[PDB]
């Protein structure tokens, strides 16, 4: 499990 | 200020021996951003997924209290997923990070196997949404 929750925009 | 009047239209039916998850849109959202709006996204995962491939997620739409996604996902876990529940995590994205709990819900595969679930779900808490599955017909 990686940082998917906080992985959308920069 | 805790008016949880937001509603989400989530559909989950069984077809082709797989789960057909379709998220239509949401209405009556409450501002969870400094700009006076909310831009949440749709996240769904069928546990247990240690492979990290059953975890589906979509990007946020834009500045509006009534966003529509119309995303259609179709997948299924091992035969031992009947006792599992489709976990939907609705969070308000804040560009760089997340920090606003909009609501969470789940649908049991065992119930969905004998009957498809489609309707408007209310904003429930983490435990409330993952332990229950009460959709509002609204029609
Ligand atoms: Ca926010
Ligand atoms: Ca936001």
């Amino acid at each position: 499990d990686q940082s998917d929750f906080e992985g959308f925009s920069y | 200020h805790t008016e949880k009047r937001g509603r989400i239209y989530l559909k989950a039916e069984v077809t082709d021996e797989k789960l057909h998850v379709t998220v239509r849109d949401a209405k009556n959202l409450i501002p969870m951003d400094p700009n006076g709006l909310s831009d949440p996204y749709v996240k769904l995962k069928l546990i247990p997924d240690p492979k990290n491939e059953s975890k589906q997620k979509t990007k946020t739409i834009r500045s509006t209290l009534n966003p529509q996604w119309n995303e259609s996902f179709t997948f299924k876990l091992k035969p031992s997923d009947k006792d599992r529940r489709l976990s939907v995590e609705i969070w308000d994205w804040d560009r760089t990070t997340r920090n606003d709990f909009m609501g969470s819900l789940s649908f049991g595969v065992s119930e969905l196997m004998k009957m498809p679930a489609s309707g408007w779900y209310k904003l429930l808490n983490q435990e409330e949404g993952e332990y229950y599955n009460v959709p509002i017909p609204e029609g």
